[PDB]
């Protein structure tokens, strides 16, 4: 029971198709996790800042800036 | 059974059992006599009693045993003896358990069938009873006889503060001593906590001794009869549910008894009671204003008001303050003035005695409405003032007591009454 | 404040290493 | 206090009164000695 | 009712009589003794009687009866009693004494 | 039969929508006799002087009063533990001035529920049931009867009772606090612990038997030993079930001998000034806070004005 | 290796998985490396701070053992006031390296909070491995979100809406005792009724746990349905009408009372935490002001909150530098 | 069996800290204060 | 009062009686 | 057939329908967004902008139109007091009935989407079964929000296009919408720098952009995607509830610490600037720099701004509030009306005395009048209490600086007590309470409820994330959405 | 996996075990008593809390500033 064809649909068929296929492998993981790393260690940084653990010279952190 | 549930296997071992009850009661025994002592080790026979925590030395001088008027230590030595009398029979009756737990017999049904019993025979365990409460009726037939003869017992309602005398003419009138059976339990009639005077004590022992020898008696010579039969369980642990309810009864009872009265457990031994406190300090303070000139009649002196004096809501002169809670109180120290009308306004100048003074500031500074777990003090305490009532320590103890032998009239009344209809 | 006090407590508590009888029934069972 | 004569055992008669615990400790021994738990 | 006022009489001569002898005297110790087990063995008697304690002259004699037990109970005995309360203890005898009548 | 004969088979009947028993005879007549009472002193009811001084105060609705804040005041101090039934009083509006309704709804009440556990015993003995549900029961009752009861006795007045309220409740524990420190007793840390070790029991028990529920017992016992290194445990649910019923029983035994305890004044742990310095100064800690607590409660309970 | 229908080789991420969830005495699993370390941690942080760590710079108290404090007035203190929400970390600008000066200030209660928080998160994430190895549908988990959430919002949202840590439980049985106190002195929080709903919920949950483990051990059969199930439902509508018709219902209700009753209470917590008061019958006060005559217990309660406040205050917050002369402090006396 | 196992490092991490605390403590109650 | 006392002796009476009975109508 | 608690898990099959019932939420949150505005524009009160400012009056919506630009009204008022020139389009009623107007658009999209569930877009062609690609509608959503963002930071913000964000001095007394200069400094990482707005959406939504590109033209990993559960749509309905609590979190905890996305002319100030004294010492600064040179007390506290007064007073404080006190701040302790003016209490000796401020946990605070060493020098004694250094045995007398009492010296022991009480919550204002018939018991600021709701909800979509990720887990013990793997 | 059973009957382990944990318990005594933990900790010692020109309980009130600060509260 095919559904209903409409030009959008056909327009958009692409990119809801070529699903389920996945690289072998552990694939890009390694990568991901250092990026992860990374943004926990951004994170942690401007946590530190706006709690006044890291005291930068540049950065006043108070309502005076 | 499993291991801790193990003495449960001595129901049908009538050796074994008569020999763990037997090492119990040689237990307790040990722990009055070595308690005794160790509360005469620490006493310093010149500072009231009440102030060391000393408990068992009050019911021994309640007896008349080394006390002088006004509850002063004439001596020492009758404290001794006692402890040591109860040890002694402590290690006998403990060797005695460990004998016939181990050494002797481990059923007694067939070689001595006098002593041999089964929980479904209805008539041999009546017998034992009999002899129990023979012994019990022994008893309290010897207090009694320690009562009236061999000395006397410590009348607090003695005048002058009260003294060891010789109770002569017990109340024996029958209606007098079972009206406090039925006497409400409520504000002013105390049930039994209410006996105020020594005679009546000792006529309703004399009356519990001939009734227990006489009872102990016929349950001896009388089969029960068949609704006896019929309305209860014949089994070892119902006749332990029984035991438990009426001992947690008894316990809830001493709690109360010995929390408000003072007669048999004398204020001069065991302190001031809970009301005795606080009337004492409204006495003192009433004194107190009086000598420096003020309108005690009046209470502080508006009419409206009441700090000293206040009518009750019968309608009775009572003590002012928060004190209208305890206007039921009775002492010796406080009778003398009160008239017909609570307290008497002429009464209440011109005739305090200063004994009454001394010991209404005494009960006045240790007040058992304060206690913070061997800390003392009332209610936000820091430090000193050390006071812990022993009448606390025992009103606490044996409440505890009575609550868990209820527990265990409930637990096991419930599976008697199971194990009797087969669940 | 005698540091043979501390002798006389580590042999009393040398003997608290029993702690095995404590956890063998935990280990006692079988998991296959 | 006790008498002149009993002064000496002043420590017996201290640690008396523990006793009683000390066999309900001692019961609890014995049962584990001879090990049904 | 119940012979009290008869006892009540009693106590009340034998306490004049006591209060009546000379300090120096022993038969004033001894009356002292007689008279303290006469006051304990009346006080017994008749503070347990509801009957009894109803009656003012009862309370008036237990209120003096139990100051005297009191001042003879500490520094008492040979000290005499004091001008003031020795009055006060004498008024609630005569006040027992004529409200027998 | 005879009358008599169908009444008692009526009451003893077991095939009724609900059960009355023989002890359900005394309980229904004090349970609805408390509740009427109740909710007629709760709807509506005068300005009762707990203090004893004529200084009333208004629990009840339609005297400004919700339901949050609405309570049935505890009888007069003036009474103390006398017994002041109706006939007593002077007047009926006397009767109510001097907070008799609470003395009625708590004696007729602790009647009942003695009752209701009596009937409950009964109808576990009558459906052949193991009778450990009255014993389990026993526990709230005994926490009741010391609250409503025992704690007037030591005190010397019923006016020291838990007020039938909600802000009556809290104000009760505040002063309860003030004049004994109960959070320093052990038998308040006993009933805490116990009530915290039954909601986490409920709690485990409920997820581990929702789980285990499909469409095993061992794998749910092998899931919890993995967890918390318990691979013994118990020997059966049989074990476990029984714990689960003692824990929170025994709390609130404890936790009701505490407060009977505390009613006889034998108050919980003080350790105020417990810890000084060489030269003798009192070094504060936790408890001196407490302490402090203790005070200002104290100090604006006494409504020594009049 | 033959995961899915193709298959891989083996990596070092296969080894791995293969040796921490393997059987022993001591599942370790993937959640343990972040539960043993941080749970570990939070118990040997407050033990050492009970029992050498003190409290005399951060609230002018002794809270250690070496101080002469006994387990019940032990504690591990929040830090000083001045720190604010500070995470005091030990190379922090606080502490600068220095262990000692770490302890001084406070900065343990941090460490055990925050190691202990994560290790909390490592339990339950130890639940979930554990319920997946097993095949169990995981509502021991979701259970367990009510004690985390409750620790989240008192240890570590209420102080965040304050000034600082400061006002944060400090780990121990008197500074609980005194939190209590404090949350009923300032914000009266027995009227509020997200703690009413706390309270109704505990106590069903101990009202459920005791009937369920008495009516088992009163049901079974004489000789995991070990107990009759038809006894228990007569006997439970023969009294009090109603009866709990399965046991899958009588366990999820026992499962989501003390839950639902637990989040209530952590919402209220938040509540607390940006200090908004609840059920503040403001008439009542205004009828008692205009009024002397007029008394309410509510109007009791709220002198009782003032007394302590103010009786409190003086030395539970000694950051504020007041003191407070003996004629302004509240008394009934006086009132 | 190894020497050093999971087991191993578990029950020494939570004894030898309670041992040396207990030890600590032991000492503590005999100060003069 | 006197009617009201009378009235509430009375029905306590009954109730426990007829619970007194019970126990004691075919019950061990 | 399903219980109440699952009837919505009809759509967990069908693409199509999930869209609709996305598209009706979407619509309702829009609706109700016009709605509100319109609401609050109909209850606003413009005439006062110092002493009567937006935040006073429970406005809610009203900030954050404020706050990305939108200052003028068809009323013919502005949010700064003055009077509007030509509104425009994007008005506060043009921007309601926009989202109102989205809102009916995306109803009918929704049920046009609904009624024609079945499309051939939602089949794959390998199985012939509804499928979602999602890893590639991901990365496709992903870009969008990226190119969004990029868009957003640039054009909006630096004002090269928008019209910029508000912007307002340290103590909230200037403050209007105003396009800021991207700051990528360290200042740029400042949470009350307004440039970092700017250059953070900049660079993420550079990144956004680049991170949908790799996660759309590069496939998911098989390791992960079985250990994701990539194929369920109940994984990542887990991981979004996760990420909007997250973001819940942080939101919550900027309000009400405050930044440069929270200006306290639109939220009102937060509680740590009372309890800091931040306008109290930014006052005091103030009146020191007059005094130094020459100058009078009289001119120097004259020289105050009004509103500088009105931030350091606590009944703006947002933790002074109850959670059942509903209304504006307005409706409990009244509208301000006037500032009386700082006043200064000398005692009968000559002595200057301060008032002990009250701090925000005290409901009611003793009222202690110090001195410069901080010794308590009088006080009013609790009700009814004896009198040792009561204010009228002292002789405390009051002076008033500034506002609308200026010079004026009461020695009256009633009204200085008054005074005294009134002061002692900060700076004394005169309030009317008979327009709304206020019960004189203090709200809290759109903040607090802001903070409170949204923490709330954080704390619940927690619980949201351990039971929809459970469900994802633990797929086999239990009943829902399928999944599919290739490759 | 080795049974608790035989570890407890085993010379090796009762003779490490015997020449270890006292070793232990004397250091933690040693450790108290040689006052290493009042230093270590910053625990101040009963004859200290209360230094000269300091009569009351310390309160550090500059945040940042907090290491000199404790430092000067201790007395040095
Ligand atoms: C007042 C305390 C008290 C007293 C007087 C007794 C007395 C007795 N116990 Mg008992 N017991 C107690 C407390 C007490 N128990 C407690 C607290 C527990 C729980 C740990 C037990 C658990 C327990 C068990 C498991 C057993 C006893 C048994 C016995 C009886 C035999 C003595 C014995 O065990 O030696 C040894 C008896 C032998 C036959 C071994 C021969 C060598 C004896 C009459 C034993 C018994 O007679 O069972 C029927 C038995 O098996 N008890
Ligand atoms: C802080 C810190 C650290 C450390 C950590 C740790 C991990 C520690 C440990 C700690 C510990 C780990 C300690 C121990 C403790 C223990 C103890 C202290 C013991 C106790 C016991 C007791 C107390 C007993 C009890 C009992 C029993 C059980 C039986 C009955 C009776 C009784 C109850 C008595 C580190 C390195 C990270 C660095 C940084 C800082
Ligand atoms: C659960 C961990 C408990 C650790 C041991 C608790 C008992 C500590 O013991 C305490 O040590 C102090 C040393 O001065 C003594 O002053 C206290 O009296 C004593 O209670």
């Amino acid at each position: 029971e095919p559904g209903l064809v409409t030009p959008l649909g056909t327009l958009l068929r692409p990119l809801n198709s070529e699903a389920g296929k996945v690289l072998p492998g552990w694939g890009t993981t390694v990568l991901m996790a250092v990026f992860i790393l990374l943004f926990a260690a951004f994170l942690l940084i401007i946590l530190e800042i706006y709690n006044s653990s890291l005291i930068l010279d540049d950065v006043s952190m108070s309502w005076e800036t | 059974f499993a291991w801790w549930s193990g003495n449960a296997r001595l129901i049908n071992l009538s050796g074994k059992l008569l020999g763990a009850h037997v090492a119990h009661a040689g237990l307790i025994v040990f722990w009055a006599g070595a308690m005794n002592l160790f509360e005469v080790s620490h006493f310093v026979p010149e500072k009231p009693m009440y102030e060391q925590g000393l408990i068992l030395l009050p019911h021994i001088a309640t007896l008349g045993y080394g006390v002088g008027p006004g509850g002063e230590i004439i001596d020492t030595f009758p404290y001794f003896v006692s402890g040591v009398l109860h040890l002694i029979s402590s290690a006998v009756l403990g060797f005695g358990g460990v004998y016939h737990s181990l050494i002797g017999p481990e059923t007694l049904e067939e070689s001595y069938p006098f002593f041999g019993y089964v929980w479904k025979d209805k008539n041999k365990m009546t017998n034992i009873l009999g002899y129990h409460l023979i012994m019990l009726g022994l008893g309290a037939w010897l207090l009694v006889w320690k009562a009236m003869y061999f000395g006397g017992v410590y009348d607090t309602w003695a005048p002058g503060g009260g003294d060891v005398r010789v109770i002569t003419n017990p109340t024996t009138n029958a209606a007098v001593i079972f009206g406090y059976l039925v006497k409400s339990p409520f504000g002013g009639d105390g049930w039994i906590c209410s006996v105020d005077n020594m005679e009546d004590i000792i006529g309703g022992h004399i009356w519990i001794g001939t009734l227990e020898i006489l009872g102990g008696i016929w349950h001896i010579y009388t089969t029960p009869w068949p609704w006896a039969r019929r309305a209860f369980v014949w089994s070892g642990e119902a006749y332990l549910s029984y035991s438990l309810g009426a001992i947690g009864v008894m316990g809830f009872i001493a709690c109360c008894m010995s929390w408000f009265n003072n007669t048999a457990y004398p204020s001069e031994f065991y302190g001031p009671t809970g009301p005795e406190a606080s009337q004492s300090q409204a006495f003192t303070f009433l004194v107190r204003d009086q000598r420096l000139g003020a309108n005690v009649a009046s209470a502080q002196g508006p009419t409206g008001l009441g700090k000293y004096l206040m009518r009750s809501p019968t309608g009775e002169i009572i003590f002012g303050g928060e004190t209208m809670r305890f206007w039921d109180f009775r002492g010796p120290w406080l009778e003398p003035l009160r008239g017909p009308n609570g307290l008497d306004l002429n009464k209440l100048k011109n005739d305090i005695q200063p004994w009454q003074e001394r010991r209404a500031a005494e009960y006045m500074t240790h007040a058992p409405l304060g206690s913070l777990n061997s800390v003392g003090g009332v209610a936000t305490e820091i430090n000193a003032v050390n006071f812990v009532s022993p009448r606390s320590w025992l009103a606490c103890s044996h409440f505890c007591l009575g609550f868990f032998f209820f527990i265990g009239h409930l637990w096991h009344a419930g599976r008697a009454r199971a194990a009797a209809a087969g669940f | 404040m005698n540091i043979e006090l501390a002798l006389t407590l580590v042999s009393l508590v040398l003997v608290v290493s029993a702690g095995p009888l404590v956890v063998v029934l935990l280990s006692a069972r079988g998991g296959n | 206090k006790l008498p002149e004569a009993y002064a000496p055992f002043a420590p017996i008669v201290d640690v008396l009164p523990v006793i009683p615990v000390f066999f309900i400790l001692l019961a609890f021994v014995w049962q584990a000695a001879v090990s049904f738990r | 009712f119940d012979t009290y006022t008869a006892e009540t009489s009693a106590i009340l001569d034998k306490v004049k009589v006591t209060l009546a002898l000379d300090k120096d005297d022993p038969a004033k110790e001894d009356s002292v003794k007689g008279l303290r087990k006469d006051i304990n063995n009346w006080v017994a008697k008749y503070r347990r009687e509801p009957k009894v304690s109803g009656k003012p002259s009862f309370g008036n004699t237990y209120s003096a009866l139990n100051a005297l037990a009191g001042h003879f109970n500490s520094f008492g005995a040979t000290a005499p009693i004091p001008k003031k309360r020795l009055e006060r203890l004498q008024k609630e005898l005569d006040d027992a004494t004529l409200l027998l009548t | 039969s005879s009358l008599w004969a169908r009444f008692c088979e009526w009451i003893t009947s077991t095939e009724n929508r609900l059960y009355i028993g023989w002890f359900g005879v005394i309980m229904i007549p004090c349970l609805l006799t408390a509740t009427s009472v109740f909710i007629i002193a709760f709807i509506a009811a005068p300005p009762v002087d707990i203090d004893g001084i004529r200084e009333p105060v208004s629990g009840s609705l339609l005297y400004g009063n919700n339901i949050i804040t609405g309570a049935v005041i505890p009888t007069s101090n003036a009474i103390g533990l006398h017994f002041y039934p109706i006939w007593e009083a002077a007047s009926l509006d006397e009767w109510l001035y001097n907070g008799g309704p609470y003395q009625l709804i708590v004696c007729h009440f602790l009647l009942g529920v003695y009752c209701y556990m009596g009937r409950e015993w009964e109808l576990s003995f009558r459906l052949g049931m193991r009778p450990w549900i009255a014993v389990a029961y026993s526990a709230p009752v005994a926490a009741a009867s010391a609250v409503f009861l025992v704690y007037p006795i030591g005190q010397g007045s019923f006016s020291d009772g838990m007020p039938l309220g909600i802000s009556g409740t809290f104000n009760f524990m505040i002063v309860f606090q003030a004049e004994h420190n109960i959070l320093m007793h052990p038998f308040h840390m006993l009933g805490v612990a116990g009530v915290f070790g039954g909601s986490l029991f409920s709690a485990m028990h409920g997820s581990l038997v929702t789980s285990s529920l499909i469409r095993n017992i061992v794998a749910a016992h092998g899931y919890f030993g993995r967890l918390i290194f318990q691979y013994a445990s118990f020997n059966n649910s049989r074990s476990l079930h029984f714990f689960l019923a003692a824990w929170p029983v025994i709390g609130i035994w404890f936790t009701a001998l505490g407060l009977s305890t505390m009613a006889f004044n034998l108050n919980g742990f003080n350790f105020n000034q417990s810890v000084v310095d060489s030269q003798g100064r009192v070094l504060n800690t936790w408890a001196d806070i407490i302490n402090r607590a203790n005070l200002g409660m104290e100090v604006m309970h006494e409504r020594n004005a009049h | 290796i033959a995961i899915g229908t193709y298959q891989e080789k083996r990596t070092w991420f296969d080894d791995a998985d293969d040796w921490l969830r393997q059987d022993r005495f001591v599942f370790v699993g993937w959640s343990g490396l972040l539960l043993f370390p941080c749970a570990y941690f939070a118990l040997g942080g407050w033990l050492t701070g009970t029992t050498f760590v003190t409290s005399w710079y951060t609230h002018g108290l002794a809270t250690s053992y070496l101080e002469g404090c006994n387990f019940l007035t032990a504690a591990v203190s929040t830090p000083a006031n001045s720190m604010a929400h500070s995470l005091l970390f030990v190379w922090g600008p606080e502490a600068q390296g220095d262990f000692t000066r770490w302890c001084q200030l406070g900065g343990l209660w941090a460490f055990v909070a925050l190691h202990g928080a994560f290790g909390l998160i490592g339990f339950m994430l130890r639940q979930f491995e554990i319920a997946r190895s097993v095949n169990l549908r995981p509502y021991n988990a979701i259970a367990f979100s009510a004690p985390i959430a409750v620790f989240v919002s008192v240890f570590l949202i209420y102080p965040l809406g304050q000034s600082g840590w400061f006002f944060a439980p400090s780990f121990g049985v008197a500074a609980i005792f005194r939190f209590i106190l404090f949350f009923q002195g300032f914000h009266n929080w027995t009227l509020n009724p997200f703690h009413m709903m706390g309270v109704a919920g505990v106590l069903g949950a101990a009202l459920l746990c005791a009937i369920h483990g008495a009516t088992v051990e009163n049901t079974l059969f004489e000789d995991e349905e070990t107990y009759s199930m038809v006894t228990a439902n007569r006997f439970w509508s023969q009294i009090f009408g109603v009866a709990f018709s399965n046991k899958r219902w009588l366990h999820f209700f026992m499962l989501l009372v003390p839950v639902t009753g637990l989040w209530m209470s952590a919402i209220g917590v938040v509540g607390l935490a940006l200090n908004l008061r609840a059920y503040d019958f403001v008439s009542q006060e205004i009828r008692a002001a205009e009024d002397p005559e007029f008394e309410t217990f509510y109007t009791k309660n709220i002198l009782l909150n003032e007394g302590i406040r103010a009786w409190m205050a003086a030395q539970d917050q000694p950051h504020e530098r007041l003191v407070f002369p003996e004629e302004v402090l509240p008394r009934g006396n006086a009132l | 069996y190894p020497i050093f196992t999971v087991r191993w490092l578990a029950i020494h991490g939570i004894a030898v800290p309670t041992i040396f605390f207990l030890g600590a403590i032991t000492a503590m109650q005999f100060i003069q204060r | 009062m006197l009617t009201l006392k009378i009235f509430v002796y009375t029905v306590v009476t009954f109730f426990v009686c007829l619970f007194i009975f019970g126990f004691l109508s075919n019950d061990p | 057939g399903l219980p109440w608690y699952r009837v919505h898990t009809v759509v967990i099959n069908d693409p199509g329908r999930l869209i609709s019932v996305h598209l009706m939420h979407t619509a309702l949150v829009s609706g109700w967004a016009g709605s509100m505005a319109l609401f609050e524009i109909s209850v606003f009160d413009p005439s006062d902008p110092v002493l009567n400012p937006m935040w006073r009056q429970g406005m809610f919506v009203l900030p954050f139109m404020t706050r990305l630009g939108i200052t003028q009204s068809w009323g013919g008022w502005t949010i700064s007091g003055e009077t509007a020139t030509n509104p425009g389009i994007w008005s506060y009623e043009g921007v309601a009935a926009a989202h109102i107007i989205l809102s009916g658009a995306l109803f009918l999209a929704s049920v046009w989407h609904w009624t024609y569930w079945d499309l051939e877009l939602f089949r794959d062609p390998r199985t012939g079964k509804t499928a979602l690609d999602l890893p590639k509608i991901f990365g496709i959503h992903l870009f969008l929000s990226g190119l969004l963002c990029f868009g957003f930071g640039a054009f909006h913000v630096t004002g090269v296009f928008g019209p910029g964000i508000w912007v307002s001095d340290p103590y909230g007394l200037t403050g209007r919408v105003q396009p800021v200069a991207p700051s990528w400094g360290a200042d740029g990482f400042d949470p009350y720098n307004p440039g970092g707005i700017a250059s953070h959406h900049i660079a993420a939504g550079i990144l956004g952009v680049l991170a949908g590109l790799f996660h759309l033209c590069v496939r998911p990993s098989i390791r992960l995607y079985f250990g994701l559960s990539m194929g369920s749509i109940e994984t990542v309905l887990s991981s979004s509830i996760a990420a909007v609590f997250w973001a819940a979190f942080v939101v919550a905890g900027t309000m009400w610490y405050g930044s440069a996305a929270t200006p306290i002319e639109l939220f009102g100030p937060t509680r740590y600037q009372w309890d800091q004294g931040f306008f109290q010492q930014e006052i005091q600064k103030r009146v020191q720099a007059s005094l130094a040179e020459g100058a009078s007390l009289s001119d120097a506290w004259s020289r105050i701004p009004e509103k500088l007064a009105f931030y350091d007073y606590i009944g703006n404080n947002p933790a002074k509030g109850g959670l059942f006190r509903t209304g504006a701040m307005n409706s409990g302790d009244g509208i301000a009306v006037g500032w009386l003016g700082h006043a200064s209490f000398k005692d009968q000796e000559g002595r200057e005395l301060f008032v002990r401020r009250m701090p925000t946990f005290f409901e009611t605070f003793p009222v202690l009048l110090l001195d410069k060493d901080g010794i308590v020098r009088a006080d009013v004694p609790f009700r009814k209490a004896e009198s040792k250094y009561s204010i009228e045995q002292v002789g405390v007398s009051v002076t008033f600086y500034g506002g609308e009492l200026d010079g004026l010296t009461f020695t009256d022991p009633a009204t200085v007590k008054k005074y005294a009480r009134k002061a002692q919550l900060g700076e004394i204002f005169e309030f009317d309470r008979s327009t709304l018939q206020s019960d004189g018991v203090f709200r809290s600021s759109p903040r607090g409820w802001f903070t409170f709701g949204h923490v709330c909800f954080a704390l619940l979509f927690f619980f949201g994330h351990i039971w929809h990720g459970a469900r994802t887990i633990f797929r086999d013990v239990f009943a829902g959405i399928d999944d599919d793997i290739n490759d | 996996e080795r049974p608790f059973s035989d570890i407890l009957t085993s010379i090796r382990y009762w003779v490490i075990h015997s020449i270890t944990v006292p070793a232990l318990f004397i250091a933690g005594w040693l450790f108290v008593s040689t006052g290493l933990a009042y230093d270590v900790f910053g625990t101040p010692r009963p004859n200290e809390y209360f230094t000269e020109d300091r009569q009351e309980a310390p309160l550090i009130t500059d945040r940042f500033n907090a290491l000199e600060q404790v430092k000067k509260l201790s007395g040095n």
